[PDB]
RNA sequence: GAAAUUGUUGAAAGGGAAGGGCAUUUGAUCAGACAUGG
RNA sequence: GGAAUACUGCCAGCUGGGACUGAGGACUGCGACGUAAGUCAAGGAUGCUGGCAUAAUGGUUAUAUGCCGCCCGUCUUGAAA
RNA sequence: GCCCUGAAAAUGGAUGGCGCUCAAGCGUGUUACCUAUACUCUACCGUCAGGGUUGAUAUGAUGCCCUGACGAGUAGGCAGGCGUGGAGGUCAGUGACGAAGCCUAGACCGUAAGGUCGGGUCGAACGGCCUCUAGUGCAGAUCUUGGUGGUAGUAGCAAAUA
RNA sequence: UUGGCGGAAAGGCCUUGGGUGCUUGCUGGCGAAUUGCAAUGUCAUUUUGCGUGGGGAUAAAUCAUUUGUAUACGACUUAGA
């Protein structure tokens, strides 16, 4: 249901967790680069956490693609849903978190009608 | 025929490694009866399997297989380099392994 | 290429035997070394008794009970040598040694199991003639091994039984090689001979 | 809106391939594979079985027989790389064998009466030729396996 | 009605710390698939 | 006296086994083999076959195993101190 | 030359360890083999440089496209981005048929700062894009305020007759 | 099943006699496919619970109390049908 695209290669699937985020509660996993003078991580000694650098960048040809092969698009309603009308093999729709349950059946309706793939159906869904 | 074996005995010795760094992507096998790199050239390309047991049955068996192939010789004494579809567990350093006769170019 | 390998300890050089054995384990081979009392070290008695004593004075200063342990028996003297050649503190090391047994004399099951030798560790293949060496048992008994005489007394009793055993065997292989004489030159005999057998 | 609309959008025209330049040339089997040669199957359903090479089918495969009333293998396809080719060998002059191709094996359970008939046709001539050399028939029915202190890399076959 | 810290339940590991990195075994969990004549 | 062989070197001489890669996506270029129409290994892989369904496969996670990894921040020629 | 004497220090100990004696030691030679983030070929990320192309010719001209080379980094400089309170403009944006917030070894996107979704909880508001603005991002300061631990059911609860 | 032998951890070994399955020492008669050209096809022995049918056996230790050969508290040594 989507364009060709080469096999998605991910290059570094793991997280990059800030050094010692695993040591003290007070320190969030959120990446932050060490500045310290003797720091093993900054100085890149064998045996430590790898730091995010540009060599890890994804293939432009596969960048931003999900498994399905589409880039996802945040959809708030039908007007928004409808921008992806010609680009049905290229993009997928994602229904915003704050979209009410009843409205979700309407966007969901119109997508099927247009053949746009939805990423988060089974959303605010009874049963 | 108490014997049914169509494979050569083998032992998983190590990963590829320097003194203090290993490479789990490559594995070193001792093939039973091979003693020289000139012998070990016979098995280049042959298929290896490491066969283990489990608790969960999958396709009706509690026996599982890790398949790989002999890729080149190692050192001077018949030891050989091998890569498997996944990477041998390292717990198995000393475990047995199977070198088959196919692809034959006999 | 074998389940378990029993090694007749005699005539071997400790460290050379240790190195070949300690490698077998890390490869999966189940080893069991016997007669560790008649094991050899190059260099005559006095040097090794001096070396052993040089090892014997090391201990935790505040609590000798926790510093280096000095096992005196030949089987454990060799086991010292081996373990020094295995990365034992790690799990892999633990498991390797858990494939090994070392015995002074040849105690039961192996009493009827063929022992083998390791040439590259065999003194008489490795030592230059004229060079002095050592008998581990005589060493161990000089550093507190209370049982050289017991194993001696038993080994004699064991070799006597073995003597009559091999005599029996030697008598039967006779019959086999004296009841072959007929079949020695049949047709199938010449038939076999053609293909090497 | 939840997300500002993109300003480009690709094209959903899926392109055609460049004129690829690969051209199937025939596969020349190795020298030890002459028709009639006793083969050892090293894999699959009839692994270990000793078997007679008959024909190089057009899809690279080796027509096999065994033959059936000797060891159980029927007329059968078999790939060359899972086979040891021995030195021992039977003749195959008096075996017709032309009717057998890819389509003979074409997946169009049951067991066709044509297949069972062709078997006895082809086999009859083989068991005929096989039986002249003593113990060849016996050999073919025994299964192959490595013994303690076999070294494939030196054994001759 | 967050966190520190705590009780209970459940899974797991633990021969003088714990935590981390590359790799895989095992266990758990989660996926992308979608369309072909009745 | 007539050779052979070693050593060294060249061949736009022939060939067996093993390994990793297959980026690119109409045509366009330089060629090769053909008397020929044509064909080709010539500006980047194709062909044939089979396998996977409460499954193959992959992601994460816990544990185990192999190797490896001292506490950050700081002043300092020099910090695990 | 090698070996021996000359050669005495305080916890128990160090050719790294085991151990090694025609060595696994000393001198010399010849092959083979092991292995770096280096070298060679290739994919991808980025940076720089050179070049092609809006001639009518749908959606990116600060764009598409071709080619070559390059990538260490404290103090430090510049650049391109991520997130926050409030402002003008715009999606006639989401919302009591559930906003914001919170929880979640569930999922997806980004090299990353971060973004998005599911489920649970919740109950009145809130967001995307173009711009404006600053009391705009914390691990440290014997930092400020508040809250909570190990220590620990521990020290202890014994002067003054009962 | 008849005799022995084995205490270094003997826990195994020799031996008598028949019974029974097989016997490729040799000569016959059948079967095998379609598991589709490899992938997945010998089941090993540990433990632990339950299900049966046969044989078998019918206790102690601890708390409490007590002694003082003992004792900081546990512990130790006594005694109680």
């Amino acid at each position: 249901a989507s364009l060709p695209h080469p096999k998605i290669v991910k290059k570094h699937t793991k997280k990059f967790k800030r050094h010692h985020s695993d040591r003290y509660h007070r320190v969030a996993e959120n990446w932050r680069k060490q500045k310290g003078i003797d720091s093993v991580v900054r100085r890149r000694f064998r045996g430590n956490i790898s730091q995010p650098k540009i060599g890890y960048g994804s293939n432009k040809k596969t960048k931003f693609l999900s498994p399905s092969g589409h880039k996802t698009f945040l959809v708030a309603n039908v007007k928004d849903l409808e921008t992806l009308t010609m680009h049905t093999k290229t993009y997928a729709a994602e229904i915003a978190h704050n979209i009410s349950a009843k409205n979700r059946v309407v966007i969901l309706a119109r997508a099927k009608a247009l053949g746009i793939k939805v990423t988060n159906p089974k959303g605010r869904l009874a049963l | 025929a108490e014997s049914h074996r169509l494979y050569v005995k083998g032992k998983h010795l190590s990963y590829q490694r320097s003194k203090r760094v290993n490479n789990p992507n490559v594995s070193l096998i001792k093939i039973e009866g091979v003693a020289t790199p000139q012998d070990a050239q016979f098995y280049l390309g042959k298929r290896i399997a490491y066969v283990y047991r489990a608790s969960k049955e999958v396709r009706g068996s509690k026996i599982r297989v890790m398949w790989g192939k002999v890729t080149r010789t190692h050192g001077n004494s018949g030891v050989v380099r091998a890569t498997f579809r996944n990477n041998l567990p390292a717990k198995t350093f000393g475990a047995s392994v199977r070198i088959f006769l196919y692809p034959s170019n006999i | 290429v074998e389940p378990v390998v029993v090694i007749d300890g005699k005539g071997h050089l400790v460290g050379r035997l240790a190195s070949v054995v300690a490698k077998q384990l890390l490869n999966g081979q189940k080893i069991v070394v016997v007669r560790a009392e008649e094991l050899n070290i190059s260099g005559e008695f006095f040097r090794n008794k001096l070396k052993y004593h040089d090892f014997l004075r090391k201990a935790t200063a505040f609590n000798k009970t926790r510093g280096p342990f000095h096992f005196r028996a030949p089987s454990r003297i060799f086991y010292k040598a081996l373990r020094g050649m295995v990365s034992h503190k790690t799990a892999r090391g633990k498991a390797a040694l858990e494939r090994l047994k070392v015995f002074e004399g040849i105690p039961p099951p192996y009493d009827k199991k063929k022992r083998v030798v390791v040439p590259q560790a065999l003194r008489v293949l490795r030592l230059k003639p004229g060079r002095k060496y050592t008998t581990l048992g005589k060493l161990s008994t000089s550093v507190g091994w209370k049982y050289e005489d017991v194993v001696a007394k038993l080994e004699a009793k064991r070799k006597v039984s073995s003597a009559e055993y091999y005599a029996k065997k030697r008598a039967f292989t006779k019959k086999v090689a004296s009841a072959n004489a007929t079949a020695a030159e049949s047709d199938v005999a010449k038939q076999l001979a053609a293909l090497g057998y | 809106s939840a997300q500002k609309a993109p300003k480009w959008y690709p094209s959903e025209d899926v392109a055609a391939l460049k004129k690829t330049r690969k051209a199937a040339r025939p596969q020349k089997l190795r020298a030890s594979l002459v028709p009639g040669t006793v083969l050892i199957l090293l894999a699959g359903r009839f692994r270990g079985k000793r078997v007679v090479y008959l024909k190089h089918l057009e899809d690279n495969t080796l027509l096999i027989s065994g033959p059936f009333k000797v060891n159980g293998v029927p007329l059968r396809r078999v790939n060359a790389r899972y086979v040891i080719a021995t030195s021992t060998k039977v003749s195959v002059e008096g075996v017709n064998v032309e009717k057998f191709n890819v389509e003979y094996f074409a997946k169009e359970k049951e067991i066709k009466a044509e297949r069972v008939e062709d078997q006895k046709v082809v086999d009859k001539a083989l068991i005929a030729e096989i039986k002249k050399t003593p113990l060849l028939k016996q050999y073919l029915s025994a299964s192959f396996s490595l013994k303690n202190g076999d070294k494939p890399h030196m054994l001759k076959f």
